[PDB]
RNA sequence: GAGAACAGAAAUCUCCAGUAGAACAAAAGGGUAAAAGCCCCCUUGAUUUUGAUUUUCAGUGUGAAUACAAACCAUGAAAGU
RNA sequence: GGUUGCGGCCAUAUCUACCAGAAAGCACCGUUUCCCGUCCGAUCAACUGUAGUUAAGCUGGUAAGAGCCUGACCGAGUAGUGUAGUGGGUGACCAUACGCGAAACUCAGGUGCUGCAAUCU
C-alpha cells in the first residue's frame, strides 16, 4: 500500500547501486586519487570471487565505462595443472601469480616512453563488496602479482599468520596455504577420523588417486610452468556465434505488438462488459 | 561541531585558489538530444562537476538573481544551463562569476551537425587529465568576443595547476578554431571546436627523443553559433586580475648565501 | 614521418598552461560547413600545432629523484616529469583578495606598552602535591581543581567558581563583538 | 627540512621564452671518423653525416662481417662518450655490450622473518635465484625460497656462528663455515647434513672458495678451499670428505682466499703478506708478495664472476653432460680470460694501509698499479663483472672507481654516509649496489656516475648484500634479523 | 512442489525483560546463561518512559537467540510445559510465532532459591531456504512472493509435529 | 501495519516498511545512503624549519609570535583521508 | 542471442500484479579442522564442488496498473513584457505597433539503451 504521490517522488538509484554489486563511493576515491600532484594514469585491478570461480582484471578508467588490460580466470588453471579446489586460498595466489607473468609479456620489458625507459609498473587494488578480513583469500590474490612483479604497494596485515598481539607475520604458516598443506593436512585429519564425510569431501582426489604429500608438489610444479607459459590461450569457440544466436532464440520470449494488445483490449470489454 | 567547518574553510577565500566548480543545470526547454551533449562535455570536467534532475526556468539575459541562489549553494563559480528554442535553438548559457556575483555571461546556440562520442570510431580515454590547448586564429587574440571565449575555456578546462607533469597524462588535446576568416561587419562565425586523442610514432628523424604525432578524432565534433554577450564592469575586471603580492644588491647564491653587491 | 613543421606566424607558446596559439589566415570555403573536405582541414592543421607544442615540451628541463619505496608525496626514481614554467596568460580570479585585518584592541595595548608575545610553549603546567604535570585545560584542567576537590576552608562557594568564569568566558565572548564591529 | 634555495624572480622570466629543439637539422657538415677497439687494435677513416649510433653499430658490424653489438665511446681527456658532435679528427673507441640489460632494482618484497639472531652472509645460486642461502648469527643456516619468500629446509646443525658460506659452483653443495672450527657440506634438495663435519681447522672458519668448474674432470666433484683464522689452509675433497693437505705459510690469521685461473690460489693474510700457492706442487708456495705496509683484507681476482658462476649464463639454462660443462664453463672463462688474446689475468689487494697494489702474479712480482686516495682503511674491492673496471669500497663513507687496466683513478661514490660494508655488481657491468654502515642502501650507474636510486627500509645496520646472477633480485642482511629482497 | 523449500525453524528467541538494572537483572542473565549456555545480550532503554519507573539508558531487558537443532532441544522442553498446544492468534501473517511462561523452573532447571523465579518470552522465526538473498551484503535481494511464508503454511506444518493443537481456530 | 505469556496507551522481541516526518553542529535552495546518522576499532596536536607582516636595547645570522609552504604525524591492506 | 565481471547514461532502467526461463554461467545449496568473526558458522570467515535445487534471486514475457520519457504548429507567438505614437481614459488601466517570450493544456509514441573483456548449444 503506497501512494501514486510517493511513485513521482522517490530517485532511483543508480543500477549497478540498485544491484548490489558496485558501491561508487569507494569508487569515487579510486577516480579522484591525489590528483593535483601530477597527471599519472591509474590502473585499477579488480578481483572478483563468485562460487566455484575466480576472475582477476587489471581494469582501466575510461568515459566510454572501462577498458581491461588483462583477465584471469580460475578455470584457466586446469591448462596449468590443477583439478580441484579452484576456490581456495592456493588457487587465488596462483590466479594473482598469473596475470603478471600474463600482463608483463604483452608489456614486453622481458621476453610513448621517451627517456628512460623501462618504468617499472604499479596498480592498484579493488577491493570489491568483500570484508576485510585478515587471511581471506582476497589478499591472496595479492601475493601473487606481487611475486609476479606487479607492484600494488600495501602491508602485510591481512595476510594469513598476522600476529595480533605483536606485530609479526608468520612466512612458514604462509608457505603452507600457499602450497595448501592446510587443505592436504584437513585431508589426513578426515582420512583417519570419519571416513564418511572423507567419502564425501575429496572425492575428485579419491578419483584421481591424489594424497595429502603430493599437493604441496603440484602447485610449486604448476609455477614455474605458468612462469614458462603465461601467455592466454583463449579457446577454440566451438559453435560459432550465430550458432549460439539462434539456439537462445529459441527460448526467448517477445513483447506482443499494439495491433495484438488492441484485440486483447477488444477481448475485454466483449467478455467482461457485455454480460459473460 | 567541527564538520562543517572544514566545508566553510572551502568556501573560504585564498590565495592560491582552488580549481574553479563548473555546474550544469537543465532548464526548462530541455530535450534528450541536448540532455547527452552534456554528458559528452561532462567527461572532461570530471570529476568537479554536478547536475540537476529538474528543469528551471532561468532567463539569464532576463535576470540573473537565481543564478546566485544556486551558485552561492553549490559553491559553483561557473554555471552551465540548457536551452532550446525557436530563436535561440540549442543554447548552452555560460556563466563565468566573481565572489557569487556575475562575472560574465555568454549565450551559445549549438548548430546540427554534432556528433556524440557514441558516434565515434570508439577509442580509449582517461578519466580527469589535464589536456592541452590549440587556438587556431589570430582573431581569439584580438576580437573581444574571442578574447571572452579564450577567457573562458582556459579557466574552464585547465583543472589543476602544476609546475611539474609526467608524460604519461599527455593524452588528449583540444581544439577550437572560429569559422573561416570574418571581418568587423561580417558575421561572428562559428566555433569549430574539435577534441583528439593523441598517438605516439618513433619518427627516427627527431632521433632519440622527438615523435612523430598522428591524431584521431574522438570528439565530440561540435560547432557553436554565438548569440548575445553580458560583459562585466571594468572596476569588477580589476579586482578578478589581482596577485596576492606574497631587495637591491641583494642576492641569493646557490646553497642561501644572502650576498650584498657593493658598487 | 618527417617532424618539424613550419608556420607563416611564430605560434606564441604558454607552457603553464599547456596552449598554442595560431594566428594564421583562416581561410572560409575550406572551412565550408557543407564541405565534405573539412575534417582533414581540421586535423592537419592540428596536428600540426600539436607536434610543435610537444617539441617545446621536450626542450623542457625535468626532475630525478632518487627515492624508492613509499614515496609518500613524491615522484619514484623511473618517473622523470616536466619542469614547468609559470602560467603566463592572466586568467579572471574567482574571488577577491581576504584581507580581513584589524588591530582588535589588544594589538594597541601591545603596541603602545611593548609586550613580546609569549612562547607558546604547551598546555602541562607542573603540578605540587601530587608530582605529576597534569595539563592547564583539556583535561584535569588546573581550572577545574576546585570543583572537584572535596572540602572548602570557607549558599555553595563551587558553583561561583564557576560563576566567575562565565563572566570571564563571556567577557571575552563580549569583547569579541566590539572587535568583530571596528 | 632543508631545503634547495628557490629560483629567482630573474629566472622565472627566463623559462617563460619558447626554446631549443634540438633539430639537428640537416646536418650537413662531414668529419672524418677513426674507430679503435679499445683493448689493443685502431681501425678505418672515414666521414658520413652526422647520425645516430644504432647506423654506427651496423656500420662495423658488417666491416668485420659479425653476423656483435658494441659501446661507443669518444673524446678520450676528460672521458666523454650528434651526441658527441655538440661538443666540438673524431676517434671513436669502441668496446662490445655482452648484450643483456639489467634493470635497476627500486622496490622490494616484504621483509622476511626466521632465525632470531644477527644475519652474517648470504649467497645465490648461479643456476636460479629463486634459491638463496643465508648465514645467521644463529647456530643455525637458512635457505630460502625467493618466489615465496618462505623459508626451504630450515637447516640446523652448527653450534656457533655461521660466519661465511657459499654454494657450489654447479648447484650441488653448499659449504658452511662456523665461529667454532667446523665445516658441513648441504644438499640444497635435501637439506641434510652431508656425512661428518669438516673439522680440522684449531681457530674458527674465515673464507671459503670453490675449485672452479673448467678444472674439474668430468665425473668429478668440485673441491673446495677453505682459509682460517688459525693461518691454516686446508683443501678439502667433498667425496671422501677428507682435506688433501695443511699449508703452514702464512704467520698471522689468513683473510681470505680465491682459487686462481691457472690452477692457483691465493691468499691475504694479518701478516701484511700475500703468499702464491700451487695445487700442482702439492700445496706448495711459489711466490710471496710484500707491498702492504698493514695487513691485507679481501683480495679479489679479475675473473672470478666467471669464476664463481661455473658455466650458466645470466638465462642460468641448464647444461646436460659434464662434458658439456667442461665445455661451457671454459667458453665463459675464455671469453673473459683473453682480452688481449693472452691468459692474464689481474688480481688487486686491499688493506688498512689505505692503499690497493695492482698485480700481475703470474707474470711478475713487481706491482702495476698503488691505488691511493682513501682516508679511512679499504674493506671490499672486487671487478666488474666483464673484467674491466675495479672499484673500492672503504670507511670513509665512499666508494672510489678505479680503472682495470692501468689502475687509474676514475671518480667517486660519495653519498654514503656511514662506513661502507661491502658491494656487489650487476651482472651486465652497469649497476652497482654497496651496504654501508647506515640503513640504506645505494644502487650505482658506472656509466653516469651517479646514485641511482637509494633504499631504505631495514631496521638497523646491514652486513650482507648480495645480487642475483640473472640480474633479477637482490638479498640483503644485516642486524636487525630481517631478511629482504630487493627488485625492480 | 518444495523441491529445496521446505520450512525449517530459523531461531529461538529467549527473552525476559526485566524494568530494572541490578541482581534482578544480573540474575536473568544467569537464568539465560544456565539455560542458553551462551552469553545473552543486554537490550538498553530507548527513551524515558517513567510510567513503569524507567528511564532512558538503563540496561533493561536481557535475551539471547539460540539456533540449529539446540534450539530445537529448548523449544520442546517450554511446549512441554505448553503442552503441545498454541491458541489463534500467537502467528505472525508472515507465519513468525511465540507464547511464554513463568516459573522458569518447570523444565530442567532446579529452583535456586538464590536466582529467584523469572519468566520467559518464547519466540520462533521461520525460513524456507534461500533467505540468504534478503540477507548477504553484496547483491542483497529480495524474496518472490510463492516463496514467502503465511500464517496458513505455518499452522498446517505445526500441528504436523511436536503434536501440536490449534486451540480456537 | 501484522505479531510474542507476565505486560496494560507506554518495557523487550519478529516481519513488513518510511526516498526518510534519520539528524542533519549550523540556517537554508538542496543532497549525502554499505552515510556527514548509529555502533565498534586506533591514536596526537600547542611538532620542527625559512623567504612575507612586528618588536628588540647586547639587533640578539633570529629571539619569539604571526603568514605561507615543506618535512613529519594519525589511520587505512590500499586508494586515500 | 544467452550469460558473467567491470562500467557509462542513471525510471524508456522504477514500483505493483501474474507467467515463462534449453544450454551455460550465476545463484540457492554442502561443511566447521585451519584463517577470521558473531549473543548465534544467521551474517562474515574458511572449506567443498562433493549431497541437491531451479523454488526464490536473476533473466525475459504478461497488466488499456502506477509512475516516467520523447516528438508535434500542444497551447503559442498565446499569456506576459521590452520598445515605438502630445492615443483613448476623473481614476484603475485600455486600441496601433515593433522586440523578447513561457508554461498548464491537447495530439503522436513509449517502457532501458549502451562500453570493455570473457564464455555457453
Amino acid at each position: 500500500a503506497k501512494s501514486s504521490a510517493y511513485s513521482s517522488r522517490f530517485q532511483t538509484p543508480f543500477r549497478r547501486r540498485r544491484e548490489g554489486k558496485t558501491d561508487y563511493y569507494q569508487r569515487k576515491r579510486l577516480v579522484t586519487q591525489h590528483k593535483a600532484k601530477y597527471n599519472t594514469p591509474k590502473y585499477r585491478l579488480v578481483v572478483r570471487f563468485t562460487n566455484k570461480d575466480i576472475i582477476c582484471q587489471i581494469i582501466s578508467s575510461t568515459i566510454t565505462g572501462d577498458v581491461v588490460l588483462a583477465a584471469a580466470y580460475s578455470h584457466e588453471l586446469p591448462r596449468y595443472g590443477i583439478t580441484h579446489g579452484l576456490t581456495n586460498w592456493a588457487a587465488a595466489y596462483a590466479t594473482g601469480l598469473l596475470i603478471a607473468r600474463r600482463t608483463l609479456q604483452k608489456l614486453g620489458l622481458d621476453e610513448e616512453a621517451v627517456e628512460d625507459g623501462p618504468r617499472p609498473f604499479k596498480v592498484f587494488l579493488d577491493i570489491g563488496l568483500q570484508r576485510t578480513t585478515t587471511g581471506a583469500r582476497v589478499f591472496g590474490a595479492l601475493k601473487g602479482a606481487s611475486d609476479g612483479g606487479l607492484y600494488v604497494p600495501h602491508s602485510e596485515n591481512r595476510f594469513p599468520g598476522w600476529d595480533f598481539e605483536t606485530e609479526e607475520i608468520d612466512p612458514e604458516l604462509l608457505r603452507s596455504y600457499i602450497f595448501g598443506g592446510h587443505v592436504s593436512q584437513y585431508m589426513e585429519e578426515l582420512a583417519d577420523d570419519d571416513e564418511e564425510r572423507f567419502s564425501e569431501l575429496f572425492k575428485g582426489y579419491l578419483a584421481d588417486d591424489i594424497d595429502a604429500d603430493s599437493l604441496e608438489d603440484i602447485y610449486t610444479s604448476a609455477h614455474e610452468a605458468i612462469r614458462a607459459d603465461p601467455a592466454f590461450k583463449p579457446t577454440e569457440k566451438k559453435f560459432t556465434k550465430e550458432q549460439y544466436a539462434a539456439e537462445s532464440k529459441k527460448y526467448r520470449q517477445t513483447k506482443l505488438s499494439k495491433e495484438e494488445r488492441a484485440a486483447r483490449v477488444a477481448a475485454k470489454i466483449a467478455a467482461l462488459a457485455g454480460q459473460q | 561541531n567541527a564538520r562543517a567547518k572544514r566545508a566553510l574553510v572551502k568556501r573560504e577565500a585564498k590565495l592560491v585558489e582552488n580549481v574553479k566548480q563548473a555546474l550544469f543545470i537543465p532548464g526548462q526547454s530541455c530535450n534528450k538530444n541536448l540532455h547527452d551533449i552534456m554528458v559528452d562535455l561532462s567527461a572532461l570536467k570530471k570529476p568537479d562537476m554536478k547536475r540537476f534532475n529538474r528543469k528551471n526556468d532561468i532567463h539569464p539575459f532576463e535576470d540573473m538573481s537565481p543564478l546566485e541562489f544556486f551558485s552561492e549553494k553549490n559553491d559553483c563559480s561557473l554555471m552551465v544551463l540548457m536551452t532550446s528554442s525557436k530563436k535561440r535553438k540549442n543554447n548552452m548559457t555560460f556563466i563565468r562569476t566573481f565572489g557569487y556575483k556575475i562575472y560574465d555571461m555568454i549565450e551559445l546556440m549549438v548548430a546540427d551537425n554534432f556528433k556524440l562520442l557514441s558516434d565515434f570510431k570508439k577509442l580509449t580515454f582517461t578519466v580527469g587529465l589535464k589536456p592541452m590547448f590549440t587556438f587556431q586564429g589570430a582573431a581569439f587574440d584580438t576580437h573581444p568576443v574571442y578574447k571572452q571565449i579564450k577567457s573562458l575555456f582556459l579557466d574552464f578546462f585547465r583543472g589543476e595547476s602544476t609546475d611539474l607533469q609526467d608524460v604519461a597524462g599527455l593524452q588528449h588535446v583540444i581544439s577550437m578554431t572560429i569559422q573561416g576568416d570574418f571581418q568587423d561587419g561580417e558575421p561572428l562565425p562559428n566555433v569549430l571546436f574539435r577534441v583528439y586523442k593523441l598517438k605516439s610514432y618513433k619518427s627516427d628523424q627527431g632521433g632519440k627523443r622527438l615523435p612523430r604525432i598522428e591524431l584521431v578524432e574522438i570528439g565530440p565534433r561540435l560547432d557553436f553559433k554565438i548569440g548575445r554577450i553580458h560583459t562585466p564592469s571594468p572596476d569588477m575586471v580589476t579586482e578578478a586580475h589581482k596577485k596576492p603580492k606574497q631587495k637591491k644588491n641583494v642576492e641569493l647564491d646557490i646553497m642561501g648565501d644572502k650576498l650584498g653587491r657593493i658598487h | 614521418l618527417p617532424v618539424t613543421v613550419e608556420k607563416p606566424i611564430p605560434v606564441v607558446y604558454d607552457l603553464g598552461n599547456l596552449a598554442a596559439f595560431d594566428s594564421n589566415v583562416l581561410d572560409k570555403n575550406d572551412l565550408d560547413s557543407s564541405n565534405a573536405r573539412r575534417e582533414e582541414k581540421i586535423k592537419s592543421l592540428t596536428r600540426d600545432n600539436v607536434q610543435l607544442l610537444i617539441n617545446q615540451l621536450l626542450s623542457l628541463p625535468m626532475k630525478t629523484t632518487t627515492e624508492s619505496v613509499g614515496g609518500t608525496g613524491g615522484q619514484s626514481s623511473v618517473m622523470t616529469l616536466l619542469q614547468l614554467p609559470d602560467p603566463t596568460t592572466d586568467l579572471p580570479r574567482e574571488k577577491p583578495l581576504p584581507k580581513a585585518k584589524a588591530m582588535t584592541k589588544w594589538e594597541k595595548f601591545a603596541a603602545k606598552k611593548g609586550i613580546k608575545p609569549k612562547e607558546r610553549a604547551g598546555k602541562m603546567i607542573y603540578d605540587e602535591a601530587s608530582g605529576e604535570w597534569v595539563p592547564k585545560w583539556g583535561y584535569k584542567g588546573a581550572n577545574k581543581k576546585l570543583d572537584d576537590q572535596w572540602l572548602v576552608e570557607v549558599i555553595d562557594p563551587r558553583t561561583l567558581n564557576r560563576a566567575e568564569r562565565k563572566r570571564l568566558v563571556k567577557k571575552n565572548e563580549k569583547q569579541q563583538r566590539r572587535n568583530m564591529k571596528n | 627540512s632543508t631545503l634547495i634555495p628557490p629560483p629567482s624572480k630573474k629566472q622565472k622570466k627566463e623559462a617563460q621564452l619558447p626554446r631549443e629543439v634540438a633539430i639537428i637539422p640537416k646536418d650537413l657538415p662531414n668529419v672524418s671518423i677513426k674507430f679503435q677497439a679499445l683493448d689493443t687494435g685502431d681501425n678505418a677513416l672515414r666521414v658520413p653525416g652526422a647520425i645516430s649510433e644504432k647506423q654506427l653499430e651496423e656500420l662495423l658490424n658488417q666491416l668485420n662481417g659479425t653476423s656483435v653489438p658494441y659501446t661507443f665511446s669518444c673524446t678520450i681527456k676528460a672521458s666523454d662518450p650528434y651526441s658527441s658532435l655538440i661538443k666540438p679528427q673524431i676517434t671513436l673507441l669502441y668496446t662490445p655490450r655482452a648484450v643483456f640489460k639489467v634493470k635497476p632494482v627500486t622496490r622490494s618484497s616484504s621483509a622476511i622473518a626466521g632465525h632470531g639472531s644477527t644475519i652474517l652472509c648470504s649467497a645465490f645460486a648461479p643456476h636460479t635465484s629463486s634459491r638463496m642461502v643465508t648465514g645467521a648469527g644463529d647456530n643455525t643456516a637458512r635457505i630460502w625460497d625467493c618466489d615465496t619468500q618462505t623459508p626451504m629446509h630450515t637447516l640446523k646443525g652448527h653450534y656457533n656462528w655461521v660466519l661465511c658460506v657459499s654454494w657450489s659452483p654447479d648447484g650441488e653443495v653448499i659449504a658452511t663455515g662456523s665461529m667454532d672450527n667446523t665445516i658441513r657440506l648441504w644438499d640444497p634438495k635435501s637439506g641434510q647434513c652431508l656425512g661428518d663435519a669438516l673439522r680440522g681447522h684449531s681457530k674458527w672458519i674465515t673464507s671459503l672458495s670453490w675449485e672452479p668448474i673448467h678444472l674439474v674432470k668430468p665425473g668429478s666433484k668440485p673441491r673446495l678451499a677453505s682459509s682460517s683464522k688459525d693461518g691454516t689452509i686446508k683443501i678439502w675433497d667433498t667425496v671422501s670428505r677428507v682435506c688433501q693437505y695443511t699449508m703452514s705459510g702464512h704467520t698471522n690469521s689468513v683473510s681470505c682466499v680465491k682459487w686462481g685461473g691457472q690452477g692457483l690460489l691465493y691468499s691475504g693474510s694479518h701478516d701484511r703478506t700475500v703468499r702464491v700457492w700451487d695445487i700442482n706442487s702439492q700445496g706448495r708456495c711459489i711466490n710471496i708478495l710484500k707491498s702492504h705496509a698493514h695487513w691485507v683484507n679481501h683480495l679479489s681476482l679479475s675473473t672470478d664472476y666467471a669464476l664463481r658462476i661455473g658455466a650458466f649464463d645470466h638465462t642460468g639454462k641448464k647444461p646436460s653432460t659434464p662434458e658439456e660443462a667442461q665445455k661451457k664453463a671454459l667458453e665463459n672463462y675464455e671469453k673473459i680470460c683473453k682480452k688481449n688474446g693472452n691468459s692474464e689475468e689481474m688480481m688487486v689487494t686491499a688493506s688498512d694501509d689505505y692503499t690497493m697494489f695492482l698485480w700481475n702474479p703470474l707474470k711478475s712480482t713487481k706491482p702495476i698499479a698503488r691505488m691511493t686516495g682513501h682516508q679511512k682503511l679499504v674493506n671490499h674491492v672486487a671487478f666488474s663483472p666483464d673484467g674491466r673496471y675495479i672499484v673500492s669500497a672503504s670507511f670513509d663513507n665512499s666508494i672510489k672507481l678505479w680503472d682495470g687496466r692501468d689502475g687509474k683513478f676514475i671518480s667517486t661514490f660519495r653519498g654514503h654516509v656511514a662506513s661502507v660494508y661491502q658491494v656487489a655488481w650487476s651482472s651486465d657491468c652497469r649497476l652497482l649496489v654497496s651496504c654501508s654502515k647506515d640503513t640504506t642502501l645505494k644502487v650505482w650507474d658506472v656509466r653516469t656516475r651517479k646514485l641511482s636510486v637509494d633504499l631504505p627500509g631495514h631496521k638497523d645496520e646491514v652486513y650482507t648484500v648480495d645480487w642475483s646472477v640473472d640480474g633479477k633480485r637482490v638479498c640483503s642482511g644485516g642486524k636487525d634479523k630481517m631478511v629482504r629482497l630487493w627488485t625492480h | 512442489q518444495n523441491p529445496m523449500r521446505d520450512l525449517k525453524i530459523e531461531k529461538l528467541v529467549l527473552n525476559i525483560s526485566v524494568g530494572e538494572s541490578g541482581d534482578r537483572l544480573t540474575r536473568a542473565s544467569k537464568v539465560l546463561e544456565q539455560l542458553s549456555g551462551q552469553t545473552p545480550v543486554q537490550s538498553k532503554a530507548r527513551y524515558t518512559v517513567r510510567t513503569f519507573g524507567i528511564r532512558r539508558n538503563e540496561k533493561i531487558a536481557v535475551h539471547v537467540t539460540v539456533r540449529g537443532p539446540k534450539a530445537e532441544e529448548i523449544l520442546e522442553r517450554g511446549l512441554k510445559v505448553k503442552e503441545y498446544q498454541l491458541r489463534d492468534r500467537n502467528f505472525s501473517a508472515t507465519g513468525n510465532f511465540g507464547f511464554g511462561i513463568d516459573e522458569h523452573i518447570d523444565l530442567g532447571i532446579k529452583y535456586d532459591p538464590s536466582i529467584g523465579i523469572f519468566g520467559m518470552d518464547f519466540y520462533v522465526v521461520m525460513n524456507r531456504p534461500g533467505a540468504r538473498v534478503t540477507r548477504r551484503k553484496r547483491c542483497k535481494g529480495t524474496v518472490g512472493n510463492s516463496h514467502k511464508t503465511t500464517k496458513e503454511d505455518t499452522v498446517s506444518w505445526f500441528k504436523q509435529k511436536y503434536d501440536a493443537d490449534v486451540l480456537d481456530k
